[PDB]
């Protein structure tokens, strides 16, 4: 019945282009670090015992289910990490956002190539267009803010569209 | 030469059609700005002549498009004379979102002026239908390429959406050629046989018009 | 326009009616453009959807004037297989690119309606008394894949002799294309019979269709 351990990503994006970098960290409800951390990848026990696990030049093999647990029985809710290789990737701070919390969308161009005329779509509607790339920053989540999103943009003068992404928002009576 | 697409925002400036210029005798050029992004303030479109002589009042519409963008069109009335006499008009758009200003200009096309040659034809019936016959009109060896085709029928200038006219194409004779097609109904040729395929070009005399009659049977 | 580079584009042409029924040796072509001097290969790979093997292909790499670099590859195709809806795909890959470039093509679908052709001929004009223009209208057909041409005394004129437009739709669910063939006096005295043939997937019985013409 106690507080379970949480996992944070930095940068937020749990979906990234191959060769990109990301870091997993296990909760601050273990501050001075009283217990070694144990990371689990798709199942096996990782050999890193520290509070934060790194990932470099992320290969595809690195995609998967990540979980960390301390010295209790319960283990962090799993965090899924997908590694892609396309022209545009739509990254989100969190796929399921508790009511009220902030949300971030980002149209990310491969090798961080410039993407002009980026447009973000929400349920087939044009949410926001800008001459250049830009992040979608939703300060306070809502109900309308759910639905499936995806972005389009020009990279080196050609047109591209990110594979679509679902975002859900909850309520607490 | 590419300081013409500020922040990516492109613009187009259309030239008066032969028709709107000689028949209708009320020509107008249009400046169309695309890929603008919604904002608090509107753009600042400004029309001007190279001669320095003042300009008529313009029109302006701002249509938020489906793709999140925002368009702006502005049409301007133009003195039929001034234009043919080589005058030159320029469209200058300007908005905060923009670094350099956006400009585009246009004037009467140059070169040698060779009148149009037109020949009208008509198809024979076919086992498929006995009450539908097709018309065709070929206009060639002309220049510039700016041409306005159309049709008449018993003093009635048919609906533009009635015929299909192609785009100019060059010939081994330094002139261009365009084709027109106008499907027809039995009822209409019994009303009369005279079908006219007019043509408006900057050359052709004496009324800048040129036509060739046709008919079945 | 200037500095801003443009990325690789790929296209894939379909067998012309002609090269498919007359010449009976059809070939599709994959054309890659806007490539740039790379240190790596640029793999082009042909494949069928049926899984059945493919003939050997051709390949040319022409450095273009605008600093770019083009690659074309033509592939021989079984006349039968094609008409029977087979499907071919061109896969190009460039080291410095995310996903691979692919394009495919197969026999156009829909209802097959034969072509209707009518040939015409202009009357002289004060400008010249030894030059007369021909025109040939082919309509109400579908698919839009059509091969126009001309004959003259058993001589299939040079493709560069006539100008044929691109298909356009009609309020009759079919398409229509126009052809123009300027002519010289010498030739009609040699004979009057001018033929404007047409090759379509429909028309019977030899998949050909023509209409004679002549002045006077
Ligand atoms: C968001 O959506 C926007 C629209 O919803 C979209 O804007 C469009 O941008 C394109 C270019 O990116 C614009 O194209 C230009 O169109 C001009 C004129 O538009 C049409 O109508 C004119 C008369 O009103 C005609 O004179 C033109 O011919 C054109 O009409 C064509 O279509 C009709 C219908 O079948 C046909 O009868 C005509 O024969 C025409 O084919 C043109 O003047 C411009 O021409 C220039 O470019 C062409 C080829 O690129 C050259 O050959 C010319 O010489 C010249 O340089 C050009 O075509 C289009 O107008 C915009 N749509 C709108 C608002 O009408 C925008 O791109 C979208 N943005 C994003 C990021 O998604
Ligand atoms: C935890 O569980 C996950 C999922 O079960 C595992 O991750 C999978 O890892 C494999 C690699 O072993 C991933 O597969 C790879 O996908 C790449 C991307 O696919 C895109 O591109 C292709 C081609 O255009 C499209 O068809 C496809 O739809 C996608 O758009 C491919 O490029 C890879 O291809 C290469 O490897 C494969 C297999 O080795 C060969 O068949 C190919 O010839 C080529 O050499 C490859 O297919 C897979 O996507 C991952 N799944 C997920 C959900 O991400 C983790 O590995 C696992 N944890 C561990 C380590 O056990
Ligand atoms: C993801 O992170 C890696 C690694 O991070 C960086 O390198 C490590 C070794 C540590 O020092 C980290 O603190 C540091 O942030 C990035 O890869 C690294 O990229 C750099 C260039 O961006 C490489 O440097 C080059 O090294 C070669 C040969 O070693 C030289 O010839 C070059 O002149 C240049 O110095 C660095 O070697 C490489 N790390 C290794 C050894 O793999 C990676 O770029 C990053 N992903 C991104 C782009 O975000
Ligand atoms: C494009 C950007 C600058 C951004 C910019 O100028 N931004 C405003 C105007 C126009 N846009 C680019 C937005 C239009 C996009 C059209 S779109 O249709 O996509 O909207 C500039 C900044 C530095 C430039 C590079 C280096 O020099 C090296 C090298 C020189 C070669 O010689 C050409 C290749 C290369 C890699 C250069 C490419 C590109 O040149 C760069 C990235
Ligand atoms: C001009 C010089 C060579 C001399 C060559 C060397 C590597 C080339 C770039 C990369 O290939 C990546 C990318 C591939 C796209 O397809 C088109 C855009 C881009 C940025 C290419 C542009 C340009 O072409 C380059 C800078
Ligand atoms: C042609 C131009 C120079 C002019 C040079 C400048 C940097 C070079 C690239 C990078 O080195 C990375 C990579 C190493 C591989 O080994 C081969 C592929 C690749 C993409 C190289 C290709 C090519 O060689 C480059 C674009
Ligand atoms: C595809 C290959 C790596 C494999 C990588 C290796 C070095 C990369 C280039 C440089 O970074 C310079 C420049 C930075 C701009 O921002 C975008 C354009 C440009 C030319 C980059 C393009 C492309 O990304 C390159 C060729
Ligand atoms: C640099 O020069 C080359 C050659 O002029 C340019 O390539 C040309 O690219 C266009 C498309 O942008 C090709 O047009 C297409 O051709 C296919 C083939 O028939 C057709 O199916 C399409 O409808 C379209 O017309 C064109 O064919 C191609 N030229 C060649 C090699 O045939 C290239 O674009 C230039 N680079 C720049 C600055 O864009
Ligand atoms: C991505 O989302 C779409 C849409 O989800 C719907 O809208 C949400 C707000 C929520 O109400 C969901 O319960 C809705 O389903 C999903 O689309 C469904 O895809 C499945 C295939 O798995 C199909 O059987 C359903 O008919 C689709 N529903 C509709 C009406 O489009 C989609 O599945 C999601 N991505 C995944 C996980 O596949």
């Amino acid at each position: 019945v106690p507080q379970k351990p949480k996992v944070s990503l930095n940068p937020p994006w749990n979906r990234i282009f191959k060769g990109e970098n990301v870091t997993l960290t296990c909760n601050g409800n273990n501050f001075f670090e009283v217990s070694s951390t144990k990371w689990f990848h798709n199942g096996s026990l990782s050999e890193e015992t520290n509070s934060s696990l790194n990932i470099v030049n992320a290969k595809f093999e690195d995609s998967g289910e990540y979980k960390c647990q301390h010295q209790q029985v319960a283990e962090s809710e799993p965090v899924y990490l997908e590694v892609f290789s396309d022209w545009l990737l739509l990254q989100a701070s969190a796929e399921v956002v508790m009511e009220g919390q902030p949300l971030f969308l980002r149209c990310h161009g491969w090798r961080n190539w410039d993407v002009y005329k980026v447009i973000y779509y929400k349920d087939g509607e044009a949410l926001k267009y800008w001459y250049e790339n830009h992040a979608i920053s939703i300060t306070n989540a809502a109900a309308e803010d759910s639905g499936t999103y995806y972005c389009t943009g020009k990279v080196w003068q050609l047109d591209y569209e990110s594979e679509p992404l679902n975002i859900t928002v909850i309520k607490a009576p | 030469p590419c300081d013409s697409n500020p922040r990516g925002v492109s613009a187009y400036l259309s030239r008066p059609s032969p028709f709107d210029l000689f028949i209708r005798k009320s020509p107008t050029i249009t400046c169309l700005v695309v890929d603008l992004a919604p904002s608090k303030g509107t753009v600042n479109l400004t029309w001007s002549r190279a001669s320095g002589k003042p300009v008529n009042h313009s029109t302006r519409k701002e249509e938020k498009q489906r793709n999140g963008t925002l368009t702006v069109t502005s049409t301007l009335p133009v003195g039929t004379r001034d234009w043919i006499e080589g005058e030159t008009y320029q469209c200058r758009v300007t908005h905060p979102h923009l670094p350099r200003a956006l400009m585009r200009s246009t004037t009467k096309t140059s070169g040698p002026r060779a009148a149009p040659e037109v020949y009208a034809f008509a198809t024979p019936e076919w086992p498929g239908s006995r009450d539908k016959r097709t018309l065709a009109c070929l206009i060639q060896n002309f220049m510039p390429e700016d041409i306005s085709v159309q049709w008449l029928h018993n003093e009635v200038q048919l609906p533009d959406a009635r015929h299909s006219t192609t785009q100019p194409r060059k010939t081994k004779g330094s002139g261009f050629f365009v084709f027109s097609r106008l499907e027809v109904t039995r009822a209409e040729w019994e009303q009369k046989d005279e079908f006219i395929c007019r043509a408006v070009h900057e050359a052709a005399s004496p009324s800048q018009t040129v036509q060739r009659a046709v008919s079945v049977n």
